[PDB]
């Protein structure tokens, strides 16, 4: 159990001394391997008075869930409680006590006898287990009754107590891509190294796209230099920059220390010194051939260095093309699936193959831009590429229905009882 | 000018104002624009079709003449503006500081009734070579203009 | 370069037809692009309205929403307007009129009172009618909000 | 009698007595709310103790008028910020118990190297009622006189507030003043704020806030009233269908019948709040507020045309726009648009809502002021408003003509012992 | 508005220090008080009336 090796760690650790031998320590090898073991999984959930929905229970899948419904029938109302209950324990992770969001006055139920509102879940770790509330009541009522977060809290000094004495340990993934997905191309036409940079701070929403544009320009950068050599003693080049950068200074001066700073990042490229097979050229390959999977049409992908400036080049038939110049369907397709692809290779430094990581990711209206031919074939791909994720999708298109497996969807209904139509749940 | 009226004497002093703007744009560079009539100033009044405004001014001998209009929104003919007399005058200023130096130019003010508000900041309100065209930038004063005064003194 | 002569030609038929005539209609052209999702429900007081307000622009994009309120709370005041005033005098008849003659039906029917109702009733409803707001659809006001 | 005889044994009964609807109905209640209804509030005399340019001063003011005469450089402000100073406590504490007021900056005190400390006193009085407050501020290295002495203003509040508290659509003094540029509760309810200081010049603001109310007042003037005015109609046509009508146990049926008509009405009317505060009657009060202030016109109405709306002013045989005045009708119409819904706003009770008490401050009358508008602007202003008090400051001669010498004062500071002080002549 | 936040005093006596500090400046002002139009001539004056 996950609580027993916590428990014996932090007795350890509280009376002892030398933080060397700790690390050394067998309570940081078990604990570690423990929580390897664990997979990601939120196994259930319950809506009380909220929004439409005035009493539900859901339970999801392992792998793949699918609710399909008519318009008007709270598919992301759904989505919106899970974004809800996953950010408590994101900002509780990045930081203590950190508050999340809270249920704004108008989601409550317009009905007159409806007095609060409440979301309750539950996660499963391999054995371990945890719940969480959050309520709200109406405008002007009295019993005021509070939420409970002790749950996220515990579940959470894990992670950072792991996290503590080894710095390469993983994370979970939290997602969420919204209808904000579309306008200005997605992000098209509109430094990046820190593993915190795509978790704590940064939200489940998505925003832009040019911190990609512009981690895939450091990634070119490290794979030409280590990988194809062609930089003779880079250690010792860069740290004559940095003294270089110094000297200047010594003989506007914020900007010149920042410089001098990141001359000094640059020059710790020896004190890395991995070279493993895991490099940049072998990031880089699996980057391009993973998201060429989902283009079938077009032939390579490269970046070209002209005017002073970067720009990315297609191949389709036999003409050449910008980014620019693609169609609001592939732009869709690569701006989703360049995001995904950047954050697990992004928050898991140690894996063999970082596309294996877990986590969860919610998606809605998965069906925007797409014809038919390539909705057939959408969900398998995702799935097959991403093994050790779950999916939670939205649809209200036949065809996207007719290739999902009877144990994996869902279907919303609206029953009259009593006089009051309320929402339900079924399987075919 | 003595005597009230509904129409405004205030509306006199801008007239003259929006003939001034051209001088001075022409003066710093040649063919720039100025300040346009609005379409929402011309009159309501059915049987009127398009504004003008004209003035004359006279150096020694020298006249130049300049007219500004402009027709409403879907008239059948178009007006234009004539800026050869404008453009002329500026010319020779241009000349002037271009061959010699430590030339002197025109001084064109406005001072509003907001200065009252602008001027009354004195509490709080809270470079180094003072060129010849920084104060070539505006025509109506200002609270930047006491601001800008105090630096200088 | 390019070829200008025949909508130039086009648009002085347009103008010179405008400037003769008192409320010449104009053709409609619009454009619905895929950037209408962002206006997903997302002035100095404006105060004058007139039909070259919607030739600014070919497109539709955000903030022609903004001016749909402000246009649509100018017309319900419109018709707001033209709910009270005389409109209520006639409206104070014909009720009265009505329960004049359904006080006439009632009391064992009471010519006399059932005339005197009657005739009351048809004069006061007929010189309503007979204005009928000038041309009657020419008042618009309910009509077009409805 | 005693206001304080009255209160102490109104507060002695009602704390000794329970069952508060029997304290309500107690003779005590009644004869408290009669005692203050009948009183003036007028202050009577300030005292200025080195504030600004002025170090000692001890001036009686007037209960109609009070206009102070002089040149730029005389004092003429500082006597109105004292008088705002002393003010805002009062205002406080009425609003809260223990409220800070307006301090004293520190750059307000005298520059003098022998000064020590800035001292206002003020005495307010009404009917026999006196109160006295007195306010001090030390520069540095030095001792204020005692403390702020606010004792006295804090029975003055506690007088109204527990009137207040028992008895609603009580009426309140009036605190306005019009400064010069510088730069739940009913107020909150439409759109007005809580606040001592006022700018003119604000005719965009105004003018929003009459159209907007414009609009609410049409709205409330259809639905339900309808039914009730629908209701009433018909009855009194069947009323005269039955007795005058009718005249160029069927007679027992049609007198119950109107009897229960005629009761039902009452009831309908009945139910719901009264005239009290709504839209029409403060809309209506207002424009004929204004209609008395300036009788040269005979109606102003909001007209929603084909393609715009306005509002028109009829002025002899001619329509004018709102935007058509010149800028000397402007301020004076804002001006007296606030005061009169400052004025409708504090006393829902009285019939006329113009007889109201305060007092009311005016700084540099003549601004963008016509001199035949300055001929008789001061005559106007103390006929339309009669129990209220204006200290107002005078700078041109020509308003000073009409003005009576029995309140007139003249700023003609002497030197005395080769020292400026401010010297006040009548 | 020349006679802005003036004493009678002052506004007899503006005329000349500007005519006078600056005599080669052309000057366009409108007044609304008696005292500034006294001080002035005849042949400078403009009456706009309706
Ligand atoms: N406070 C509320 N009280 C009552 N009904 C509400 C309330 N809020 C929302 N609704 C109803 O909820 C219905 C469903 O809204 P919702 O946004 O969940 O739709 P959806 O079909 O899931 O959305 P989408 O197309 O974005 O996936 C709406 O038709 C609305 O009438
Ligand atoms: N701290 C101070 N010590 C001495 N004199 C002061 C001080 N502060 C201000 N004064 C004097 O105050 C005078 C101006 O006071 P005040 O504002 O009352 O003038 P005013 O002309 O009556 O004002 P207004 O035009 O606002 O009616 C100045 O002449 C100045 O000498």
């Amino acid at each position: 159990n996950l609580e027993t090796c916590y428990v014996d760690f932090l007795e350890l650790e509280s009376h002892v001394i030398n933080e060397d031998y700790l690390k050394e320590s067998v309570e940081l090898q078990k604990l570690i391997s423990t929580l390897n073991e664990s997979k990601f999984h939120l196994n259930k959930i319950g809506i009380h008075d909220f929004k439409r929905i005035r009493e539900l229970q859901i339970s999801l899948e392992d792998d793949l869930t699918v609710f399909v419904g008519d318009n008007g029938f709270g598919k992301s109302t759904i989505l919106d409680a899970i974004a809800i209950v996953l950010s408590w324990l994101r900002s509780n992770i990045e930081k203590e006590s950190k508050p999340g969001t809270y249920i704004k006055s108008h989601e409550v139920n317009n009905s007159v006898d409806v007095e609060y509102a409440s979301i309750d879940a539950n996660i499963k770790l391999k054995d371990f287990n945890t719940s969480i509330l959050i309520t709200k009541a109406k405008e002007g009522a009295y019993y005021s009754r509070n939420n409970e977060l002790l749950g996220v809290k515990k579940l959470a000094s894990i992670y950072r107590l792991v996290n503590k004495y080894v710095d390469n340990a993983s994370l979970p993934l939290m997602a969420y891509y919204s209808i904000a997905r579309s306008y200005i191309g997605g992000g098209v036409d509109r430094t990046v190294w820190s593993k915190f940079d795509v978790y704590d701070e940064i939200e489940f929403d998505r925003n832009d796209f040019t911190d990609f544009f512009q981690w895939l320009v450091f990634l070119h950068n490290r794979a030409s230099q280590e990988k194809l050599s062609e930089s003779q003693t880079t250690i010792n080049a860069l740290f004559s920059d940095i003294q270089s950068l110094k000297a200047t200074l010594t003989q506007v001066i914020k900007g010149l220390e920042l410089s001098l700073k990141e001359k000094l990042n640059y020059m710790k490229s020896l004190q890395s010194g991995e070279h493993k097979f895991n490099n940049a050229v072998s990031l880089y390959d699996s980057v391009i051939n993973t998201i060429l999977k989902f283009l079938p049409e077009f032939q390579w992908i490269k970046l070209v260095y002209g005017d002073d400036d970067y720009k990315i080049i297609l191949k389709k038939g036999e003409v050449e093309l910008d980014i620019q110049q693609l169609s609001q369907g592939e732009k869709t397709i690569f701006t989703l699936v360049g995001d995904l692809a950047r954050r697990l290779i992004l928050l898991n430094p140690n894996l063999s193959n970082p596309l294996l990581g877990y986590g969860i990711v919610l998606i809605d209206e998965i069906d925007l831009h797409l014809h038919p031919q390539w909705q057939q074939t959408i969900i398998e791909r995702l799935t097959s590429t991403f093994p050790n994720v779950q999916f939670v999708i939205t649809t209200h298109s036949p065809q996207v229905l007719s290739t999902v497996s009877s144990r994996s969807v869902r279907i919303l209904q609206e029953v009259e009882v009593d006089g009051v139509n309320d929402l339900i749940v079924s399987h075919p | 000018f003595v005597g009230d009226n509904g129409f405004g004497k205030s509306t006199i002093l801008d007239a003259i104002a929006i003939v001034l703007s051209w001088l001075r744009s022409n003066i710093e560079k040649e063919s720039k624009p100025g300040t346009y009539i609005k379409s929402h100033e011309v009159n309501n009044s059915v049987d009127v079709e398009y504004a003008s405004i004209d003035a004359n001014i006279k150096l020694k001998d020298f006249n130049t003449s300049i007219l500004i209009t402009k027709a409403k929104e879907g008239a059948y003919y178009s007006r234009n503006n004539e800026l050869l007399g404008v453009k002329k005058l500026a010319s020779i200023y241009r000349l002037v500081n271009k061959y010699v130096d430590n030339a002197s130019l025109p001084l064109m003010a406005y001072y509003s009734i907001a200065r009252s508000y602008i001027g009354g900041g004195v509490d709080r309100k809270r470079k180094t070579v003072w060129s010849k065209f920084d104060v070539y930038d505006e025509i109506e004063f200002d609270r930047n203009d006491f601001t800008d005064f105090f630096q200088w003194l | 370069n390019n070829e200008l002569l025949g909508v130039k030609k086009l648009a002085s038929i347009y103008r010179l037809v405008n400037k003769y005539v008192d409320n010449a209609s104009l053709p409609l052209m619009a454009y619905y692009s895929i950037a209408r999702s962002y206006i997903g429900g997302g002035a100095k007081t404006k105060t004058v309205w007139s039909k070259f307000d919607v030739y600014d622009e070919i497109e539709f994009d955000r903030n022609d929403f903004t001016d749909f309120f402000q246009w649509l709370v100018f017309l319900h005041n419109r018709a707001s307007q033209e709910k009270l005033s005389e409109s209520q005098t006639t409206i104070n008849a014909l009720f009265s009129d009505i329960q004049s003659l359904k006080a006439t039906l009632t009391q064992l029917s009471a010519s006399t009172v059932i005339k005197g109702l009657e005739l009351s009733l048809k004069e006061k409803l007929n010189y309503m009618k007979s204005l009928q707001s000038g041309e009657h659809k020419f008042n618009n006001a309910v009509s077009l909000y409805d």
